[PDB]
């Protein structure tokens, strides 16, 4: 990325973070 | 020392005493799934000297206008034994063959056997362009005839056909030829009712000949599964 | 300067491509990000979500009519209540499932999937079923003594008014195709069937006919691959006031 | 055992052997190994040290080259009143490496391979007076197994918001992407015996595994008053290959693209009953020196 | 920017060029790799394989017949059986083997090949025979006198059924081409001649006739080089159902 | 290979390991 | 991506650039290098081996007439035999020398030459020759007073029936120039004639006109540069055959 | 040289070993 802004970049495809249980087991207990 | 060999399977052997060296497809010895390699998550069923054992197939007549026979694996075995129902109540299958090809005659006979296994023989019809059907294909424990022999019945060449795992019953020389299969496949295990993954070809090369009586001389096929796992247990079809 | 050539592949424009561009407002300044919930990351995360089958995918089943499966009192034993075609690809009960339509952005597909089945009759309503999952390789299992020779869960209704019937991935090898042929040996699943396991006993007061709602969702060795468009959205005309973003 | 090869072996020097029990020429052929008997063995041999490469034999450079693959001329011009089987400024292709009997009867020396492909697209045109060659931009977009194909040249698949599109142009490099290695078992099927269904009516020989998908190729731009003929080759080149289980090559000419008929030439060499041609007797020589 | 300048060769497409490409699957995840018996690395393998010549590439051999050479007894000493022509790349003996096959992919070779027969007479048939190999230079020796005057091994039946007959690299230079012109010095190997050392005697219940089987591989000192399309096969026309894969 | 997948690379023309004695010797002694 | 521009100069074939491009046939492996004997790697090895003027380049000398110079006896003193025209790019006896043919592939040249004179008499011919350089600005001179002014080397006929004549750089730069202009000031080199120091006197036995070859070498101070094409070959049609090439 | 083959390289020009001696004293003494 020669350019001076940084949302001029590629794609960023390396984020593997995962939370299924915020949609599985929204439950409180 | 190479000559004498016994065969022991579960509640089978085989012994014959003019061998050659056995064989071994590829320098690869049959073994169970491991779990680096395993797809099928269902713990499988191994049922082990109820299967891994000798089944002899029906005897062919060797003759003087023979082309040649073929038997395909497990296609040959599908309805034999606990091999066979191990076969119809699953989905998957996975195993190794050991197959043992006897033939014998006098020391006045001469002929010579190119017994070869050849895998995913995937078959061609002559003067056609329509693809072999079912039936074509699917000969089951009798096997089939070779159609034409010397293209190996797909366009190939015989001549070429000891790339595959071989050997050769020379009647001056031995009786018998054993060749030992692994898994062969691009799957780890498979549907073993619309895929055969090994064929037995047993050609002609050097046709029988003598000049002394005429006895019949058979060709006898005893083939043993080798490390049969079964995935995916359901009702027989 | 520097000697160079130009490949095969030079001033295409593939759709697919991972470079740096020219920004068009130099310096600016994006707006700050803020905490948002439910934040995804992964598909597969959207994917292991339970949603419902439309098993009831028949004709007099008129809208919601079709999420839902009637079960009566029978007078006859073993009976066949419903079956499940697990064709993902072709338009089945799965198809409008969050595991259907996600999958159906990708061609390859992998891992075990989940079935749960909730029980909507009343509380006096008694009963028991047998869910039996049937590897491929013939037919569709009509009889209970056939279909309960594969893998199977019996559920009795009562405080836990639901069970999974857990679909374990049986396959040769590790990918599964999304193709048009149902029969293919590469795309077949198998048949999820329902059985009477005893009777749907009510009494006088309950309702008579009652219902079963069924869910479908995938587990974590769930796996796609090779995205493709989806076949569930087409166009063959603009849509309307399209042609008022030109005016 | 095992090792590292990268030249060709050395040779030693041997002396006269008169030994008995020792039989280094004789060989037992019926036990399916092939000869063991060295030279230094046969005959008496010198010391050569051999440094002939190996590396042009290795199976990534017998089968990395870019071969032809597909090859249509279709007519590019107003096509209102065409017939139905026509290609109307778009064509579909279902990928197979097995129609140019070249890179086929190469991939088919293997019974699996594992290869990522790489696709070199070559656009040429011509006017169907002469005008002049207009510079036509082309859209090649992936359609896999499983999605839909276009029907028209304007129709709305080749939006591609998820199957991958290329766009290029004819005075541009020919284009060129890298298909991976897109089968759901760990290799490709050269040859298959078996059916590709459940059912016994299904399709002999043919994996539904090893077929990559579709290749839809239009020409983006809208018709000129005057006709042209656009002809589109398409080069694979295997690369990143792993190879399992070599095979005889096919001597007879191939038949079809689905299947392994065999007619045979109608005379030697390359026919059903020989393949070599014929002389005159095993002991008549050819080519004699006179 | 960088000042560049394009240099001669650029935008053309050398089908054998090596360059990486854009890959049209991005972030693809390919399946695990499984090991596969009988892997082959290099070429070099298959050709050290041992594959069976056609010396009876004559008319009145149909088919399998090709393969096999008939030997017979004798009444005169010292008589031709049969000779194989050495040429590779023109059409003999040596065309259809898997030595001869992948060397038709390549325009130079070197090294050594091991020619084998296996004698499939009766276990009663006894002989002895000598099989000769000729360096080039004059004409295919006719006689025993002349041809043994070579590289040869003298052969008796019995309890091993083969012999191999090494055939040397002897050669000017490296290489030798497979030119067209197969009297050239540059491409003649030689020749190889068997005669009857002794004679084939066989008793009156075994068969008169006995046959030997002709085997061909190379040794571990064989190269190849400079790659060639192979003229083992052409097309003139589409082949069947080609059109089909367009509709 | 500035692409960010690894089968996008150049063609991998080192792997000099051979085996022969796997189709050249297949017997078990 | 880089940014990048394009110079002037990009797209050109310029026949003598330095550049690396792409190989046609990967992996492939040359012949090994094998001692061959008289390697050369400058070409100035070949410039420094004497070869044969043709100071006799008149009618009347055919063929090899024209490599040797006929003396015989005089009956006046101081008398010129021989001149040689020092003017290596235009056509004199120096053009069809190894110091020639080399340096006509090239426009400047600098450094000493050598002539060599054997004398090709009987054992009994005497005599003594003096062989005068001379450097440019006037004429040629004729007479033996004049002449012997500049270089010489006075040779008495023996033994060692040779000798050298040194050349020496006398310019004003480093560099001559292969001008047209054979007059020019940076062009002409000068002139080397030969003279009866004393005269032949020879035996009524021997032969009475006797022969002498002359040689020319370069030293290894002698330089080129400024490579051109050179004058000595050319063609205004095909060669034959070369149609055939293309048939 | 980004190609991986070493006859693709530019040429190579830094060969100033001489021996003249081979043509112009060939002699043995």
């Amino acid at each position: 990325n020669f350019y001076k802004d940084s949302y001029a970049a590629s794609a960023s495809k390396q984020d593997f973070s995962q939370d299924p249980s915020k949609f599985t087991e929204p439950v409180v207990e | 020392s190479d000559r004498v060999l016994q065969l022991k399977l579960g509640n089978s052997a085989i012994v014959t005493q003019e061998a050659a060296n056995y064989c071994c497809a590829y320098g690869e010895w049959p073994n169970y799934l491991p779990d680096h390699e395993a797809v099928a998550i269902d713990k499988p069923t191994q049922p082990e000297t109820a299967t891994d054992r000798f089944y002899t197939l029906k005897s062919v007549k060797w003759e003087a206008g023979s082309t040649g026979w073929w038997w395909k694996l497990p296609d040959a075995l599908n309805n034999i034994g606990m091999f066979g129902q191990n076969v119809q109540h699953h989905y998957l299958y996975r195993s190794g063959f050991l197959i043992h090809v006897q033939c014998n005659a006098t020391r006045f006979h001469q002929g010579a056997l190119l017994v070869v296994a050849i895998p995913e023989h995937q078959r061609g019809a002559h003067n056609t362009n329509t693809s072999p059907g079912f039936d074509d294909i699917m000969k089951g424990e009798e096997g089939g005839t070779f159609n034409h022999p010397y293209v190996l019945d797909d366009g190939t060449s015989l001549a070429c056909a000891t790339i595959f795992p071989h050997q050769w019953i020379n009647l001056r020389t031995n009786n018998s030829a054993t060749i030992v299969l692994p898994w062969m496949n691009a799957a780890p295990m498979d549907f073993p009712l619309r895929h055969n993954q090994w064929t037995l070809a047993i050609i002609p090369v050097v046709p029988l000949g003598t000049r002394t009586m005429s006895s019949m001389v058979p060709i006898t096929v005893s083939i043993a599964p080798m490390c049969c796992e079964f995935n995916g247990l359901r009702h027989a079809i | 300067g520097v000697p160079t050539y130009l490949l095969p592949g030079s001033g295409q424009f593939l759709t697919t491509d991972d470079h740096s561009s020219a920004p068009v407002l130099p310096c600016f300044n994006p707006t700050p990000e803020m905490h948002i919930p439910g934040q995804v990351r992964n598909m597969l995360e959207v994917v292991q979500v339970e949603s419902m089958m439309e098993i009831n995918n028949t004709e007099s089943a008129v809208g919601m009519e079709r999420l839902k499966v009637d079960i009566s009192a029978l007078t006859d034993v073993d009976q066949l209540l419903f079956n499940i075609p697990l064709d993902i690809q072709l338009d089945g009960p799965l198809r409008n499932t969050l595991v259907g339509n996600i999958s159906r952005y990708y061609t390859h597909w992998s891992g075990s999937l989940e079935m749960t089945f909730m029980f909507c009759g009343s509380f006096m309503a008694t009963g028991k079923l047998i869910l039996c999952y049937t590897p491929p390789g013939g037919s569709c299992p009509t009889t209970r003594e056939t279909a309960m020779l594969g893998t199977h869960i019996v559920w009795d209704f009562g405080l836990q008014s639901s069970v999974t019937l857990i679909i374990p991935w049986i396959s040769g090898s590790h990918y599964r195709m999304f193709n048009n042929d149902a029969k293919s040996t590469n795309a077949n699943v198998g048949y999820v069937t329902c059985f009477m396991q005893t009777n749907l006993i009510v009494p006088s007061e309950s309702s008579d006919t009652c219902s079963l709602i069924g869910f479908i969702a995938a587990k974590d060795d769930f796996s796609l691959r090779l995205m493709r468009d989806s076949p569930d959205i087409g166009q063959i005309d603009h849509l309307h006031a399209a042609e008022a973003a030109y005016q | 055992i095992e090792s590292i090869i990268k030249t060709a072996t050395d040779t030693v020097k041997s002396e006269i052997n008169a030994e008995l029990g020792v039989v280094p020429s004789l060989n037992a052929v019926e036990t399916g190994a092939t000869s063991n008997t060295e030279p230094e063995e046969a005959i008496q041999t010198r010391t050569v040290i051999n440094q002939h490469g190996v590396s042009e034999t290795l199976v990534e450079n017998f089968l990395s080259r870019a071969a032809l693959v597909s090859k249509r001329s279709f007519e590019y011009k107003d096509h209102t009143s065409s017939a139905a089987q026509t290609d109307k400024n778009f064509f579909k292709w279902t990928i197979n490496t097995r129609s140019f009997v070249q890179l086929r009867r190469k991939l088919e020396l293997f019974t699996y391979l594992r290869f990522d492909a790489e696709i070199t697209i070559l656009t040429t045109v011509a006017v169907n007076t002469y005008m002049g060659l207009p510079n036509l931009t082309l859209q090649a977009m992936f359609v896999p197994t499983g999605a839909l194909t276009p029907e028209k040249q304007d129709s709305f698949h080749w939006q591609s918001g998820s199957n991958a599109s290329v766009f290029f142009k004819i005075s541009d490099p020919p284009a060129r992407m890298t298909i991976p290695f897109m089968c759901i078992n760990s290799a490709y099927s050269v040859f298959y015996d078996g059916f590709a269904g459940f059912e016994k009516s299904g399709l002999y020989g043919i994996n539904p595994a090893d077929t990559i998908g579709n290749l839809c190729v239009r020409i983006v731009n809208e018709h000129q008053p005057v006709g042209f003929t656009v002809t589109v080759r398409v080069y694979m080149k295997p690369k990143h290959i792993k190879a399992w289980a070599p095979r005889p090559p096919r001597t007879l000419p191939y038949m079809s693209i689905a299947n392994a008929n065999y007619k045979g030439k109608k005379r030697a060499p390359n026919a059903l009953n020989a393949i070599i041609g014929n002389r005159d007797s095993v002991k008549t020589m050819p080519h004699n020196i006179v």
